[PDB]
């Protein structure tokens, strides 16, 4: 892992150096933005310092785990009555895959095959293949779209062998059309395919949990066998504490009990007891209706800020005359989105303008603000005209 | 165990305060709860307390001036500073065997401290010889 | 000859190089020539191995434009200036450098300055630059944050020891209940000094303010020997040379330090002391064994503090941004280090800060 | 007094440990940056030819 | 799982039921043992207005790292700095075991031999057999002396095969001499035994943090290579935090960096970020002298609560007429130890007195209190009467 962006940005001396990919949730200035509910959250955690500090079992402090269970289940649906759905405490940004991929590999012996998205493979499938797996890839981050594209997705679905697993990760760029939903379902039915999903940025992929889970809501209404990978360290955003959950769906209660037993074994192996600080911090924002609702509203506001930054970057790049299509930035959803830059533009930025971002340029648009975006777009336009000309 | 000449003259400028016990002791780690070389002495000595009691009674202006009185007065007066210097010198000697390498910044302060201590000791010896010549 | 991957004209009479431009000349050997400048080469990006030894070249700005230049050989030339060292420092690929027999080669400051700037160099004048050697050159040129603080404190200890001393009143026999001391650190006059004065106001039977010293003449509004000991720079340096200083911190090229007798005077009576402190002084204090109650006083509202300093009047334009950066640095340092400070109180409002300080004191002494 | 300062500058051996720690940070990046630029050298040579 | 013992203890309607066996350190009020410094530090932590919302470091907190290394390797240790030891801020508590297992299956997969104390059979066997490692037992616990006897450990020195993964349990009572220790390592070094340690309760095992692992400091002083697990949140008072630390030990310096080059990818693919907010109290005591002292007298109060109360309970048993002075109870190190009671005496406790305990008669002595100390002594005494004879 070369975290060169932030470190070189900090170690640089250019006065007008600007970083566009801060790892955490941002204000208009580069501060670790929090919802106005976090200030109250810390105060309403400190009212109970006389605790005896009882351990978290293999299931953990099931207040947090259960609250996140109703979170990922959806506090608006009825998949719980089917008693085919469960979930287990994970830690950090990878425990969800560490449980789900391991379980699927171990107990779907006939199914050691998945077709995943190559763009979000870096975040999802790398952990998925960390559990000893054989993966087919649909690289739907098209050159023309510069975002996840359902075309090659469904195209690979057509050639999927009987008895495979399908991954729809943090690719909310694919707001799959209803017709594509039906085509996906029809191809899956004829081959007994197991859908899989990963939204580590619930409330950040599109702004709200329900919108992040729209096709997920449709799948839940369908009642399929699917897992829901998620990391509350990225959606609520405890990157310091690093706590999340995984959610499992099945077709029977005994299968769900087997899933729960195997995942409890995998929890005892991986970490034994989940941490409590992150779990309780997440509980404080989940259970309280005021904190939860205002967190949703403020996170939607931050996501709309991100969308505004995407639109402004696109509009200023097309206004200055910079070659190439720019609506691809707006095609991308969530705080992650490519800019379609070449190596030469990136190297010119790094050298002369000291703006650091990869060739793929999946920058966090919450970092850019309406105050420096003019200079940023001017520098990008200069880089493009001087490097590609 | 502190040694002088056949008349009571200081015979060292580097470690004249070393008694027999300090000379027989070397640099090794200390026992579990046995106090260090200086702790038991300080708890059981009247050496540094004579300096304090003379300070209570105007150390430097009292009747009864003589060669031996001058020598003992100078020794007791400089004993506090030179004993702190000796403590840091034995710390340095223990560091010599520690090998738990410290940054060289600790070396220059020690060099300055030992230089000042050696200058003080040599000037004290010269001043001893000077009062002996006076008498 | 666009395909020209290499060029060599060693031992010729080349006065100045021209025409090459953008040729992909990866290796260029032009030793034993009459070359005086480095013209024409600047755009030879593909030039990684350059040899211009036994020549008459002085200025080297332009070889740094060889964004790929890895090996440079200019032995026995008329190079004397050190600016090219900073120029060739901007080479992320320069790994080997040769500058022997040059008049510049006579001042080993060139040597360790190349070592310090060019951390990316693996070789300088036919030796391999070592691991500890590069940061030894670092500690030869720039003063490190923690390490210049360390050197200042060590020099303070050296000068304080080198003089006759006495049993200090500030050192009480009780180890776990020594002389009560308080330290409030933060940015430049964020009310922390005013907070200490307020503490001495209400807790007059408990505390008494301790004034730091300075090299600076009395600024208006500050009481002499009450807020700062406004002595001259010469007296400031001397009273370290006389063995009375243990710490300094530099503001506007003016140093501020603490004389031990200031603590001795207040501790001579028995009432506690409160002193406003600052970053360099805090570093020098933590390197020492001294045991006050460390308190960091910082106004988190950086814009409010910015406007407050701008409206304070006695400060110039550049004096506000430095203090804001120090505010942010203190916030990050205290929020990243567990068990670091004994207490930290907001300085956005003096009233809430003093309420927190008062409750902290009351819970400390059980009053 | 100095025992504490002896131990504090013992923690300065982390800086002495940092001596080679950030050499590693650069010794395998001071070669890759040189190597990364070679990726753009031979692609247009025969392409132009 | 077999949680049904404590579960039926909880279901037990007997008012005088006493599960004197759950290993966690207690107050006499039935709460996990907390100190006043804990509530205080919770109070000062409550004053934190702003947050650094980014990922916590993976190596650990600097003061926490220094404390862990000096406790597991010595106050005057040299292996601390030149990467002859290791400290990694892992997830949870079982994260160290799972990272070690990943390292084994990647590099040390050539050895599937494990040598342990019998009390660690199922415990470490769960993790080892989860990856296929064979586990071999030797009972260095004495069923007659009712402690860990050095003599069958000097026999186990011949029992142990060559080059195994040695997991260490309660070897505190296996009190060899210094020359006997040197013989022990001469036997170990001749057999290439790679040991694996775990110290989650340093400080209350013998009453001193140094004496608990003094044998480990002398181990690393000889240049041994071993992994270790450590936790301190348990014996401090903040039990629920549950964030441990993986501890490595070796001789080669660069090989630890080479191992870290893969451990970084491991940790990224497993969690990414564990929490450390609860560790602020830990450092708040372990760093400041006054709080360190106060919590040390709190520890001495706990010491009087088990081992002094052990002596007083034994004296009360002698007064009641209990045959044999139960000196082995006081001789057992730590807060947990087998009583030597047979199955039919544990069953008497569980049924007649409902003083619940595992089938091995291993109770937790921090559960012993002075409130109904008469009842506890009477229960043990009548158990001795009705079941011993």
């Amino acid at each position: 892992l070369e975290g060169s962006l932030l470190k070189i940005y900090r170690q640089d001396g250019y006065p007008s150096k600007l970083f566009l990919a801060y790892k955490v949730c941002m204000t208009e200035e580069g501060h670790p933005w929090v919802s106005l509910v976090v200030h109250k959250t810390r105060l309403q955690i400190a009212e109970d310092p006389s605790l005896d500090y009882e351990y978290l079992p293999l299931v953990g402090l099931k207040s947090f785990i259960q609250s996140s269970l109703e979170l990922l289940f959806g506090k608006h649906s009825e998949a719980i009555a089917e008693k085919r759905v469960g979930g287990v405490h994970i830690v950090g940004e990878s425990g969800a895959f560490q449980l789900g991929a391991q379980f699927l590999k171990t107990w779907r012996k006939n199914v050691k095959i998945v077709c995943i998205v190559s763009c979000q493979k870096e975040q999802c499938g790398l952990i998925f293949q960390d559990m000893g797996f054989i993966v087919y890839e649909y690289s739907i981050w098209n050159a023309s779209d510069l975002c996840s594209d359902p075309s090659m997705f469904v195209e690979v679905l057509q050639h999927i062998p009987v008895g495979s697993i399908l991954v729809i990760g943090n690719i909310t760029d694919c707001k799959f059309t209803q017709n594509q939903w039906t085509k996906l379902m029809s191809i899956i039915k004829s081959k007994q395919i197991f859908p899989f999903f990963d939204i580590p940025c619930q409330g950040l992929s599109t702004g709200d949990l329900e919108e992040d889970t729209k096709i997920l809501q449709y799948f839940v209404s369908l009642g399929l066998e699917f897992f829901c990978s998620q990391s509350l360290s990225k959606n609520f955003g405890i990157y310091d504490e690093g706590v999340g959950i995984l959610v499992v769906a099945a077709l029977s209660n005994q299968h769900l009990l087997c899933v729960l037993s195997q995942l409890m074994d995998y929890v005892q192996a991986l970490w034994g007891n989940p941490p409590a600080t992150g779990a309780r911090i997440i509980t404080s924002i989940l259970c309280n209706p005021a904190l939860f609702g205002e967190w949703k509203q403020s996170l939607k506001g931050v996501v709309e800020n991100m969308m505004l930054i995407k639109e402004k970057v696109k509009e200023k790049l097309r206004l200055l005359g910079t070659p190439g299509s720019w609506d691809h930035i707006t095609r991308q959803s969530g705080t992650h989105g490519y800019l379609g830059l070449t190596y030469q533009q990136v190297e010119f930025l790094v050298k002369k303008k000291h703006i650091y971002l990869p060739k793929t340029s999946r920058i966090n648009f919450t970092c850019i603000n309406a105050r420096n975006i003019d200079y940023i777009t001017q520098s990008i336009h200069e880089a493009v005209m001087l490097t590609e000309g | 165990g502190v040694k002088r000449d056949r008349n009571g003259k200081i015979v060292d400028t580097k470690r004249p305060l070393f008694t027999s016990f300090q000379e027989e002791q070397k640099t090794m780690p200390l026992p579990a709860n046995c106090p260090s070389i200086a702790v038991m002495d300080v708890a059981e000595n009247i050496r540094a307390k004579i300096y304090a009691v003379l300070d209570k009674l105007d150390f430097e202006n009292l009747p009864g001036l003589s060669a031996e009185d001058f020598v003992t007065l100078c020794i007791i007066h400089r004993y506090f500073d030179f004993k702190i210097g000796e403590i840091w010198n034995e710390v340095s000697e223990e560091i010599k065997l520690e090998k738990l390498r410290l940054v060289t910044t600790d070396e220059k302060s020690l060099n300055s401290i030992i230089a000042a201590t050696e200058n003080i000791g040599k000037m004290v010896a010269s001043l001893q010889s000077e009062m002996i010549e006076n008498q | 000859c666009i395909s020209l991957t290499h060029l060599s004209l060693a031992g010729n009479k080349i006065t100045t190089i021209k025409g090459l431009g953008t040729l992909p000349i990866k290796v260029l050997s032009l030793s034993n020539n009459m070359i005086e400048t480095i013209t024409g080469l600047e755009e030879l990006k593909a030039l990684q191995n350059l040899d211009l030894s036994h020549n008459q070249i002085s200025s080297l700005q332009g070889l740094e434009n060889h964004d790929l230049l890895e090996v440079i050989n200019l032995e026995d030339n008329k190079i004397k200036e050190l600016s090219e060292i900073e120029y060739i420092e901007n080479l992320p690929i320069l790994r080997v450098l040769n500058l022997l027999r040059n008049p510049i080669q006579t001042k080993p400051e060139y040597w360790f300055f190349v070592i310090y700037m060019l951390l990316r160099l693996t070789e300088l004048d036919q030796q391999k630059i070592k691991v500890e050697e590069k940061v030894f050159a670092v500690n030869k040129y720039d003063p490190p944050p923690e390490v210049v603080a360390v050197q200042d404190h060590m020099t303070h200890v050296v000068n304080s020891m080198s003089q006759p001393q006495r049993i200090w009143d500030s050192t009480l026999p009780s180890l776990d209940a020594p002389y009560p001391m308080l330290i409030l650190t933060g940015p430049a006059a964020c009310g922390k000094r005013e907070l200490a004065h307020r503490l001495c106001r209400q807790f007059s039977t408990y505390f008494r303010y301790g004034a730091c010293h300075t090299t600076r003449p009395p600024y208006f509004g500050e009481g002499d020997r009450v807020d700062y000991h406004f002595i001259s720079q010469e007296v400031f340096d001397e009273m370290l040379n006389m063995g009375k200083f243990i710490l300094t911190f530099n503001y506007g090229n003016h140093n501020y330090g603490l004389n031990r007798d200031t603590i001795e005077g207040i501790a001579r009576d028995g009432l506690a002391s409160c002193i406003h402190m600052e970053l360099e002084g805090v570093r020098s204090l933590k390197y020492s064994y001294f045991e006050p109650r460390y308190i960091l006083v910082v106004p988190m509202d950086k814009e409010k503090y910015e406007g407050y300093l701008r409206r304070k009047g006695l400060f110039s334009r550049a004096e506000i941004e430095i203090a804001v950066s120090r505010v942010d640095l203190y916030v990050k340092v205290n929020q990243k280090y567990p068990g670091y400070f004994d207490a930290v109180i907001n300085a956005d409002d003096m009233d809430i800060a003093y309420q927190k300080l008062s409750e902290l004191i009351r819970e400390y002494l059980g009053l | 007094h100095v025992r504490h300062e002896k131990e504090v500058l013992w923690q300065n051996r982390i800086f002495r440990e940092k001596q080679f720690e950030e050499r590693r940070l650069k010794d395998f990046q001071d070669a890759l940056d040189r190597e990364a630029a070679l990726a753009k050298q031979a692609k247009i040579d025969f392409a132009e030819q």
